[PDB]
């Protein structure tokens, strides 16, 4: 019984993993491991990288 | 020399007339660089996706 229950906790644990998004784009299964540039000023190279593993 | 001074003057403002219409072109094309330059910048956006850039 103990058991069943901790498969389901890790069932859900999998399932929050590969179904968070923003809009379409999957946020923690791995596509911004290497991170993602945002220019955040006027003139290139002027940006911040945002990295998040899975 | 009076008549050509006469003549010369309208000659001259042949060309100041010639001058300001190109003058006046160049600006909507400035304003349209510029529009250029923000989606330019919109396009650096670590949220954006395919159908977006295009």
């Amino acid at each position: 019984a103990l058991k069943a229950e901790m498969d389901q906790l890790a069932n859900e644990i999998d399932e929050i993993g590969k179904t968070t998004a923003f809009g379409t784009t999957k946020l923690l299964a791995g596509g911004f491991s290497a991170g993602k540039n945002f220019q955040v000023g006027a003139q290139d190279g002027e940006d911040i990288k945002v990295t998040v593993k899975a | 020399q009076v008549r050509g001074l006469e003549v010369g003057m309208r000659n001259a403002n042949d060309a100041i007339s010639i001058a300001q219409i190109a003058e006046g072109a160049m600006q909507e094309q400035t304003n349209m660089l510029q529009r250029m330059r923000d989606l330019t910048v919109q396009s650096e956006n670590g949220a954006n996706s395919s159908a977006d850039l295009s």
